[PDB]
């Protein structure tokens, strides 16, 4: 009995071979799918303002041209507000557009909400783009606006390095150079220092800002000797090309499954 | 802590005379500045006749089980009725407090003359449980000789308009563990004036014409003050008076004689524990020192307590007095017979006393209070407060000698360090602008003495606060007077955080992503079952065995923590089987405890610094290891029964679909690799990899540990190390060619040990950028290719970036990768097709 | 977000959908004359002549990028969109200007929303060919029917709501 | 017909209530800090201003590692990870802690031994009970609803001084709107900034 159960051991163990099994078969019977890629761009910048005790608006893509223009300070003449840059609801002269910009959003939000008014408006916008690898007629852009008593540029700065430094790294910075919108004054374009790769750290032109208008404040019952404000604007798509380095727009919006499933589910 | 509202608005009421509040008003002061009230109990209410009776004749009756009295009481107006009762705690002579028919007890107790055990009653003689007076013990209260004559109103005697405020005092605030403090308290609350009942104006003092007993004191035990009296010649047939007896069973003491009765009186008074000692039992001189290892005290309760070298003794040439701040013991207790008493007053150390209760489990009313730190400057007071009362009641003689032991040298003034604070502090912390000089008179209100000198206030607290030591101590004194409701809500101006780190989105993503596909969590218990890897059958020196151990469960076989997450899993996927929830997939993300040597703790490091670096890296390094594992188990069906079909009960491929799900929550790549591993099942147990590096296992469990362990057929588990996989941020780029796919199925033969995925890497090395997808189809054996070899049929689609791939350029692909795979695992092609 | 990662996980691929409806979907689908659906707001400066209306439904958007993914050899595809469509109440009707140098009354804002069409969220999804993939576990199973009410059930359980299925045409 | 081939599972509800809570506070600039539950007595205790023989620390209160006075423990509560926090961060420092504890109780319907906990620390110039307060108050409407507030009553924490209980209004039921206990708070005591 010194070796009926040493053998009887080994009886078992390779009854235990037998039922092996390739553990490298595929076991995937439920493919897993993708959220979009810009959605979860969209998310990525949503949560980094959130955590900065941001809120998030939203709002109708078809809008009254009183919210997209006249309250945003575009004057009634303006080139924007032909039907060479904008999409027009029927019949002429209906006062009825798809937003150019997610701003409108942000003066209903002035509208509806007390002050201080830290606000977030991440959205889909329309412009008259044809559609190449670096333009869509459909793209989808983050824009803010702060609202409070004593904001400054410097603030505006401090939000756009935050904002850059969780969407690029900790190396990441921003540079303001003076240009020109309606809706802002001083208006500038904000370049990005994009450390990460690029093949060669380089800046980039992200977007635009600025301190809100006088006349913004206004038309939405604000005194501006009393508050101050500043604002922003990056597109998502723009951001998306020139981070990932995705030569070709038209993959973003033209739903191929092959474009999505490499980003992950998204959950 | 228990007392009663008379006796607190009584030393109120000196200061502030005609002081009187509801009940529900206290106890609304009483939280308001700090005191949790656990419980509001009025004395129970009494209707009709329920009155004082004499006891004049007592019947045992005989024959039944318990011993039955039927008792003659008179009950007033020289009326006599008899009455059945149970107890024995009464003799012929005593006071009773009788309920006749018609009277109502509380609870909604109606008495009526019942027959009982072969005679009438009318009525019962009560307990003061019954009453609603005090604690239910064996048998029915007794009132001391000349507390009321009979027929006198039983509510008014006994005082029954009076309430008991139950409080939970906190470790803090031991000054108010008795009507002292409290009083205090409340005389702060309300801004009346008040006068100290251990003031000397309250307790003149006794003389002092020499010393009372010999005493050596080893002053490294920590007593900060030991002084004695005697009272000779008291009776010791005398009981302590009604009013007495009373306010001790209020306050939740028994009442015995008067020589221990005044001491808990007196410490319920003042918060200063004292204890008598029949000093006729004293043999030779008094001695506060040390116990030795392995020293015995036999305490008042009989029992023997086996002494640590930590504790303070009271011992005399004989034996052992006293566990110094805890309990007195046998030696010297006082007896029925004892004449002659010395009563001792003293303040041990608060630290001391602590441990050695904690060790000996003697909570005592003495410890509790000596616990908290006792005030020291009101020894003699209370001494001769409890002197006095001694002879007052049992009819001695209050000797003038007096030993007063108060340190060496002697400390003369008990007050603290002063404070020192600058004069709106008080108001930063809280928020509020108090009005001026809100703070200094708060200050003085608890006892201390505030001087002013421009806009920074002296404050050296009384000697009974000596938890106030910082600034910080006194803030929470102003603002808890002025009431804490004042102050408003404000939030704070809070920076841009950075949010969620990457780790912690990870955990939250592999939850959403297994919850999904069918799993549950549980909340895994760290303290591994019994034996658990004797049942797992793992070596001896399997690293899981090494286990930290606690010291302490509450499960004694159960003290080891886990180093893996199965063992808790598991435990629950037993418990939903048993309740017949056999088709279940649990999932746990916890830490483990790894541990890297033998359980080596740091030493104290100051806490008036802060820690440098390293001691920090030292600290870090004496833990163990404990990374975030995932871990999940499954069992019965992964597929339920439906119209589908039967169901798909589980399989081990359905752990690895698991590693797989966590994998892609991940955003890494795993590869799977054969693997022996207990518990798992050696054929069906797959090792898996991030990179090189092994992060955990996978597959169905071993179907001897299955069975050794109560578990379900077939179960199957997982476990990785988070820690081990590494962060990743990808920014895809995808190549997302537009012109059309060329499908081709090509099978291959190749050895049954070559794994699946060797075959397929090999054919995508030797296909190039080409082939957009490989997927395997079918997997044949048969005789005609070979007993050991397989067919691996596999479905390939090439896809050109700039050109429509020709069908020729696709085969070519095709020829490439058939070859790599002849080159690398000796495949074989069988054919090809589209 | 959790109808989002709920349908991702169960294996759909999000589009964005277009809001520029095909040339006569509706004819396509049969849709009577007087079918809601067919009530478009109308763009009146498209980028494609033939593609002015507005989508009242996000099928059409999704059907497109199905038939993209089709075409190109992804035949087992389950596509999802979560976008606001356009569905107007009246005839295109605009309200005049309101000053700048003053805030709108809210009636001004009630008369402003109320001009513009309704345009509530919709979650949608289309599905094709395999739902299961083949495998060494068998064939594979092809897309049926019941594949959408179950992406009705994962929606419903990702909103916390409960859903009843009545039939209908 | 029933078409979930794929059941639906569950993240445990303690979790997703720990989730709902962090969320809370990221969305006010905090943020959340990790620790081991098996923790010196160094940063357990010491460094919370514990007494050297308080009686927490006994074999009653709180687990002990093997073997006796090796000043390691399972943990009470999670401030030790906020005193590490403190130790590694540059102030301001606004971080909350939210994990498992141990404490000796047994398991009933009321009391866990393994129970999940949620401790804030806010360290900053010129911060006051008023603050303590306000997160207090933004913290209940979040969980509870917007008719909910706090009260705060004085009481006893080592850690902290002055001390208090929070109450919170729970009116959206408990079958009608009463005050409930809920946890401790209080201002950081100055022993554990020394240390």
């Amino acid at each position: 009995d010194e070796r009926l159960a040493t053998l009887r051991a080994e009886r078992d163990a390779a009854v235990l071979v037998a039922e092996g099994i390739d553990v490298t078969l595929p076991s995937t019977r439920v493919p897993a799918g993708a959220r979009h890629p810009i959605i979860m761009l969209a998310e990525h910048v949503a949560d980094t303002f959130i955590a900065m005790g941001w809120e998030l608006a939203e709002g109708p893509e078809v809008e009254t041209e009183q919210f997209n223009f006249d309250a945003l300070n575009f004057p009634a003449d303006h080139p924007a507000r032909g039907e060479q840059d904008t999409f027009y609801i029927a019949p002429e002269d209906s006062r009825q557009l798809l937003r150019t910009h997610t701003s409108p959003v942000q003066i209903r939000t002035l509208l509806a909400r007390e002050l201080p008014v830290y606000i977030i408006s991440i959205g889909r916008t329309f412009r008259t783009d044809e559609l190449d690898a670096t333009h869509t007629p459909i793209f989808h852009q983050v824009e803010g606006l702060a609202v409070d008593r004593g904001l400054s540029m410097a603030h505006l700065r401090g939000t756009l390095d935050a904002f850059a430094r969780a969407e690029f790294g900790p190396s990441a910075r921003t540079r303001i150079r003076p240009h020109f919108f309606p809706f802002t004054e001083p208006s500038a374009e904000v370049d990005v220092w994009f450390a990460n790769k690029i093949g060669g750290a380089a800046w980039v032109e992200w977007g635009g800002c600025g301190m809100v208008h006088p006349n913004v404040l206004r038309a939405t019952g604000i005194d501006p000797d009393l508050y101050s404000g500043f604002a922003f604007g990056m597109g998502l798509e723009r951001t998306l090309q020139f981070r990932n380095g995705i030569p070709d727009m038209r993959d973003m919006v033209e739903g191929d499954v092959r474009f999505s499933l490499p980003f992950g589910v998204g959950a | 802590m228990r007392l009663p509202y008379s006796w607190l608005r009584e030393v109120v009421a000196v200061g502030a005379s005609g002081w009187d509040v509801t009940p529900g008003e206290l106890e609304q002061t009483l939280l308001r500045i700090g005191h949790e009230v656990e419980e509001v109990i009025p004395l129970g209410p009494v209707d009709g006749p329920v009155t004082v009776g004499r006891v004049a004749d007592i019947e045992e009756l005989t024959g039944y089980k318990k011993p039955i009295r039927a008792c003659a009481v008179d009950i007033g107006d020289r009326q006599y009725r008899e009455i059945i009762c149970g107890a024995t705690n009464f003799a012929v002579g005593d006071l009773v407090v009788v309920a006749l028919p018609g009277a109502t007890l509380p609870g909604g107790f109606t008495i009526s003359a019942r027959k009982a055990y072969g005679r009438n009653s009318d009525g019962m003689i009560c307990s003061a449980a019954e009453l609603n007076l005090g604690a239910d013990h064996s048998g029915i209260l007794v009132l001391p000789p000349g507390a009321a004559e009979p027929g006198a109103d039983g509510a008014g005697v006994l005082g029954l308009d009076d309430v008991v405020f139950h409080l939970a005092i906190t470790p803090d605030r031991g000054y108010c563990m008795s009507v002292r403090g409290l009083a205090r308290e409340l005389a702060c609350a309300y801004d009346l004036d008040f006068v100290d009942p251990a003031s000397n104006s309250r307790v003149p003092p006794l003389p002092i014409e020499g010393p009372a007993w010999p005493l050596t004191v080893q002053p490294e035990t920590g007593v900060r003050r030991f002084a004695l009296r005697p009272v000779i010649g008291i009776d010791p047939a005398a009981v302590s008076p009604w009013w007495l007896q009373r306010r001790l069973l209020l306050c939740g003491i028994r009442a015995t004689c008067p020589a221990v009765d005044v001491t808990n009186y007196v410490m319920l008074e003042l918060g200063h524990p004292m204890h008598a000692h029949d000093r006729n039992r004293i043999s030779g001189t008094l001695g506060v020192r040390f116990a030795r290892s392995g020293e015995t005290a036999v305490t008042l309760d009989g029992i023997e307590r086996k002494l640590d070298t930590a504790d303070v003794l009271i011992v005399d040439d004989a034996a052992t007095a006293a566990i110094g701040g805890v309990m007195g013991a046998a030696s010297t207790e006082v007896r029925a017979d004892s004449t002659d008493v010395l009563l001792e007053a003293a303040i041990w150390d608060p630290a001391a006393v602590s441990r050695t209760q904690r060790r000996l489990h003697l909570p005592s009313e003495a410890a509790r209070r000596y616990e908290r730190t006792v005030d020291p400057a009101i020894s003699v007071a209370a001494l001769d407060r409890c002197a006095r009362l001694l002879a007052d009641i049992a009819g001695g003689e209050v000797s003038p000698t007096l030993t007063d032991w108060r340190g060496d040298p002697p400390c003369d003034d008990w007050s603290p360090p002063p404070i020192r604070m600058g004069v709106d502090v008080p108001d930063r912390i809280a928020g509020v602008a108090y009005p001026q000089g809100t703070t200094a008179r708060r200050l003085a209100q608890i006892g201390a003495v505030v001087t002013h000198d421009g806009d920074t206030l002296t404050v050296t607290p009384p000697s009974w606060r000596p938890d106030l030591r910082q600034p910080a101590d006194l803030v929470e004194e102003v603002l808890r007077l002025e009431g804490l409701e004042v102050i408003p809500s404000v939030l704070p101006p809070a920076p841009a955080g950075r949010g969620l780190t990457a780790g912690q989105q990870r955990r939250r993503t592999i939850g959403r992503s297994l919850a999904l596909s069918g799993y549950v969590e549980i909340l895994p218990t760290p303290f591994l079952p019994a034996g658990v890897f004797d049942l797992w059958g793992l070596e001896a020196d399997d690293s899981r065995r090494m286990t930290t151990r606690v010291l302490n469960p509450l499960e004694a076989d159960r003290p080891q923590l886990a180093t893996t997450l199965l063992p808790a899993l598991l435990e629950a996927l037993v418990r939903n089987v048993s309740r017949g929830l056999v088709d279940v997939a649990l999932f746990a993300i916890a830490q483990v405890v790894q541990p890297t040597e033998q359980t080596r703790g740091v030493g104290l490091i100051p806490v008036d610094r802060r820690p440098t670096d390293d001691e920090i890296a030292m600290l870090d390094a004496s833990l163990p290891r404990q990374p975030q594992h995932v871990a999940a188990v499954l069992a019965g069906l992964r597929e339920p029964r439906g119209p589908w079909g039967p169901g798909r009960p589980v399989e081990a491929a359905d752990a690895f679909e698991a590693v797989r799900i966590i994998a892609r929550a991940s955003r890494v790549d795993v590869t799977l690799r054969p693997a022996q591993y207990l518990p798992w099942h050696p054929g069906r147990c797959a090792q898996v990899f991030v990179g090189e590096s092994s992060v955990g296992h996978a597959g169905q469990l071993h179907p001897a540990v299955i069975e050794r362990s109560g578990l379900p057929k077939g179960t199957c588990a997982v476990e990785l190390n988070l820690d081990a996989i590494p962060c990743s941020a990808p920014l895809p780029a995808p190549r997302v060619s537009p012109y059309p796919a060329v499908f081709q199925d090509v099978s291959l033969v190749v050895a049954a040990d070559i794994p699946a995925q060797a075959v397929a890497d090999a054919v995508r090395a030797g296909a190039g950028d080409l082939l957009e997808d490989i997927a395997l189809f079918d997997v044949f054996t048969g005789p005609q290719i070979g007993e050991h070899r397989k067919s691996l049929t596999f479905a390939l689609r090439f896809r050109a970036p700039d050109r429509t791939l020709t069908e020729d350029d696709a085969s070519a692909a095709r020829d490439a990768a058939v070859q790599s795979a002849a080159e690398r695992v000796g495949a074989v092609l069988r054919g090809w097709k589209l």
